[PDB]
């Protein structure tokens, strides 16, 4: 049974990923990319009324230029969502989108809204991550400036838990492999929303796949790569790290009570939400603290969750997490079965709900029940969520 | 007056506040030679006894503030046995440390160039006011060495590990603007107004407006960084 | 009585406002300004342990440079708040900080945390509002580009409800007057946190007042001013509009049950939270839709609220709201008695909880019970909150 106050996820949608460098989104604004996605996901669910949408909580990080001035509203205005609805842009770096899901879910449980539209976007191609960055000198008085560089925070964990190059590249090939496999075997069809884009020559066509996925990825092809952050002694390379990708992700969320009224079959039900912090120098260890506080608030154990979706930031950060989660030996059985961020890219603002949505599909596609959506966050942070299939 | 040497003059002022000016008569600039180190020693022990003192303002009579000691004396000093050398700095740092532990607000009025020991002198004080047309830095590495007068001790705890590592490993001069941003200086003002800038600051420290005891504490204790944060803060710096 | 699940506001704090142009904060980073405020507010409440702080939800709008990359965490790291705590930066333009309060409050009601630290900051001096703004052409296909200019959206409402110049300037003087009055008579003493700054000559001294307040403001001095947005026919000027000000605002919030455990006397208790949307062209009419949805969610009427705090965006937007709220003839009795945004400035990210915090004091200072904190938001939005003194 489901209490009227519980949270329900109606549908999930995500734009086809694409290389930020001369990719399919080279000429698409992050605003239009979001508004377009939101509008499309609302069409597949003609039962829910755009007017009932209390608030649109979008996820974004580098909020400036295209992504500035509350992009959550700048996008909701170019959709069927009335001007009567609200819109806020939540930012928590990588876990931005996921935090948005929580803000809405919690907004529902407290009787402050019945229907919400959550998601996130991040067009790194236009609004690059290195644009407009003014380091704070005083930050060095309380922490290490180096802790700011995500690449180095991955190196430290790769040395603390002993993760070799032969292991990191092995996890990378797995991501590309499984990602391509799921793609070809049609598994992303229910979530990928056909979107117009441009190819090399500049021709207009619709993409429904993921450019970021490189099938020709092998242990040998990655071994030929050189350390991208630490010259002498580095283990993490551009091949083991996630990719700079333009893309969004939407998700219709509402109360269970309203679900029993609109007669629409759910996709999952949120059970526990959690966020935690760790040392900035080793932010890659954020998932574990978040997962624990999540399972506890759900009265469960790591053994109760059938499928797990861990955002693949770096190969030197994912493995350590899965190892201390006592599920490493269960990787190929319940962890990123359709692919990871290493092959699907990591849009700072979209990744949040992106992996959470994909998780729901992995469960529905394999008769799973409990799912785990966790990810590490820059400057020492972590966030997790547990969805139940019922 | 309270004190009077050939390179340092400690003149009394209003409200008990007393000024300690570095003016090496005869020469063009100021530097920590054998004489200045001894006179500053006496100056400190003098202020350490005078009970009418309510504050100390360190100024400069020459154009530049205080530059490194004579390069000639460096060589002469780098020939002595290691044991005798360390004793020279062990007793040297004591002088600055005494001016630091002085139970009274202290501020440095950087009117001009303050390099090497000059900056280390200011680092010993509590507050620091600098003229927009001045420059400060620690060009010790330009000789194969690093700050020996508490530089590698007070700077890292005052402006942060990273920023300190940079200021030291490069030995580059720093403009007024940058000096303030890293908090190596507490305030920048025009040359002419630099005078009242120090006086006004002192009174705002004596009254209790500016807790000088709390601002001096940081460089008398362990770094604020985490153990894990340190591992990265230094290793990355080294690499 | 108070149920353990209700929300409690322990303490409120705010930095001394200051002109963005050559003001007291000309040399203070928005990051350090926040971290310094948060740290100080936690000192006055030595009973609450910084470690128990589940999450720090800060408010910010133009998140770039200094305010970019999740400033909420960049500030929480330079405080006594452990790395174990989380931090997110919520953006909803003007109502950013206020939305932060809701996220935390709702996070408490749902058992997703016990102690939170909310607030917001906006250093318009460094990160000006016109910095890095890339207008979206497609927006004109669904709305009016002019609606983006906050000044013009004020003109429209000034014509729709018939607000003359002689009225707008009259409301402006009122703000400066009451603000200066409350200041001199010591009414902001409990909220203003002494902060170091610099004067004209560049001297270092501590400010405890508000520079933005110009006591010499009269109906004559304002009448001498010329329209700032619409030349021929304009009514709104820089004098009737809010000020560009650097400043932050902090607020310690936790559960009621935890309050009964730490034995700390509350300041107010959140009863209802609400957000709504209006037409971008007339975003100044956002407060009414928000207040209504708020009072209803609290089972109250506009007559039950003893004191009201309406962020004075423009004189041409505040009056219309108070008129349609049926409390215009009750202004001098329960509306911005300590001053408004026209004299205290409007930091896009701080104004949210700033006005709400001031509201709590106005209630405690005059034996009030129910308070109303509402404000209009750009691009057609509104947000309100109702606090109870008990
Ligand atoms: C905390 C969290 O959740 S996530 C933190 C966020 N971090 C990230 O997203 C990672 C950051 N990474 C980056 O910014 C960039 O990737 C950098 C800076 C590390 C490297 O960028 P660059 O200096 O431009 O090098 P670049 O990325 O172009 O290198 C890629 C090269 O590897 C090759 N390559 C990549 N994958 C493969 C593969 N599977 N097999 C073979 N070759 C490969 C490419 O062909 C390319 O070679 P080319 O340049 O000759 O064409
Ligand atoms: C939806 C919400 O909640 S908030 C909406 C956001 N609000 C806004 O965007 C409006 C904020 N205001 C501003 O950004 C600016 O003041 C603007 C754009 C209106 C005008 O900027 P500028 O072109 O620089 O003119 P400026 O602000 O300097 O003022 C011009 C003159 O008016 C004077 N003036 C301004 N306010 C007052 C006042 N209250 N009393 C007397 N004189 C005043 C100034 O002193 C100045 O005089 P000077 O020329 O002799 O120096």
């Amino acid at each position: 049974s489901l209490n009227p106050r519980d949270v329900v996820i109606v549908d999930f949608g995500r734009t086809p990923m694409g290389r930020s460098k001369g990719g399919m989104h080279r000429n698409t604004r992050a605003e239009d990319m979001s508004a377009h996605l939101i509008s499309k996901v609302l069409e597949r669910n003609s039962k829910v009324d755009p007017g009932e949408v209390e608030d649109v909580i979008w996820g974004c990080v580098n909020q400036t230029l295209e992504q500035g001035w509350n992009i959550a509203r700048m996008a909701s205005l170019m959709t069927q969502i009335p001007h009567t609805s609200a819109a806020q842009t939540v930012s928590r770096l990588c876990g931005s989108s996921m935090s948005a899901l929580h803000t809405a879910a919690q907004a529902i449980m407290t009787g402050n809204g019945d229907v919400f539209v959550v998601g996130g976007v991040e067009h790194m191609g236009h609004v690059s991550m290195m644009h407009g960055v003014d380091p704070n000198p005083h930050m060095s008085l309380y922490a290490a400036k180096a802790s700011g560089m995500m690449g180095l925070t991955a190196e430290m964990l790769g040395k603390m838990h002993g993760i070799s190059r032969e292991q990191q590249d092995a996890f990378a090939v797995r991501s590309h492999q499984l990602a391509h496999k799921a793609t070809v075997e049609g598994k992303f069809k229910d979530e990928i929303i056909p979107m117009q884009g441009y190819d090399e020559n500049g021709f207009l066509k619709i993409f429904d796949y993921d450019e970021t996925i490189r099938p020709d990825t092998t242990l040998e092809s990655l071994a030929a790569l050189k350390p991208a952050f630490n010259p002498k002694g580095g283990t993490v390379t551009a091949g083991t790290s996630s990719q700079i990708t333009d893309g969004a992700s939407c998700m219709i969320v509402m109360s269970a009570q309203r679900a029993k009224d609109l007669g629409l079959e759910p996709l999952a039900v949120i059970r526990s939400m959690a966020v935690a912090g760790v040392d900035p120098a080793i932010m890659g260890y954020g998932p574990v603290p978040a997962t624990q506080k999540a399972l506890k608030r759900a009265g469960l154990n790591m053994a109760d969750i059938d499928f797990i979706e861990l955002n693949e930031a770096f190969a030197a950060q994912a493995l350590p997490v899965l190892k201390d989660l006592k599920v490493l030996d269960k990787m190929n059985e319940k962890v990123n079965l359709h692919g990871g961020a290493i092959a699907l890219g990591h849009p700072f603002g979209c990744s949040g709900a992106r992996i959470s949505g994909t998780l729901l599909n992995v469960m529905k596609q394999n008769g799973g029940t409990f799912g785990l959506s966790t990810m590490c966050i820059g400057l020492g942070q972590g966030i997790a969520t547990v969805f139940e299939r019922v | 007056m309270i004190y009077e040497g050939k390179a340092i003059t400690v003149t009394a002022l209003e409200s008990g506040i007393v000024e300690l000016k570095f003016d090496l008569k005869g020469e063009s600039v100021n530097k920590f030679n054998r004489l200045t180190l001894n006179e500053l020693r006496q100056a400190v022990d003098a202020i350490k006894a005078d009970a009418s003192v309510k504050g100390v303002i360190v100024s400069s009579g020459k154009d530049v503030f205080i530059v490194g000691a004579d390069i000639t004396e460096f060589v002469e000093n780098f020939k002595l046995p290691d044991a005798e050398l360390i004793a020279g700095n062990l007793e040297a740092n004591k002088i600055f440390s005494d001016f630091e532990d002085l139970n009274v607000p202290t501020v440095a009025a950087i009117n001009g160039i303050a390099l090497g020991g000059g900056l280390e002198m200011c680092l010993a004080a509590d507050f620091r006011v600098m003229a927009d047309s001045a420059k400060i830095g620690l060009p010790e590495v330009k000789l194969g060495i690093y700050p020996g007068f508490g530089g590698t001790v007070r700077l890292p705890r005052l402006i942060g590990v990273d920023n300190a590592v940079e200021w030291i490993a490069s030995g580059k001069e720093n403009r007024a603007e940058d000096a303030l941003k890293v908090s190596a200086v507490d305030a920048v003002v025009t040359a002419d107004k630099l005078g009242a800038a120090a006086l006004d600051l002192i009174k705002r420290a004596i009254s209790g407006e500016l807790d000088y005891k709390a601002k001096r504490q940081p460089k008398l204790e362990k770094l604020k960084l985490n153990a894990i944060e340190q591992m990265m803060a230094f290793e990355t710096a080294k690499g």
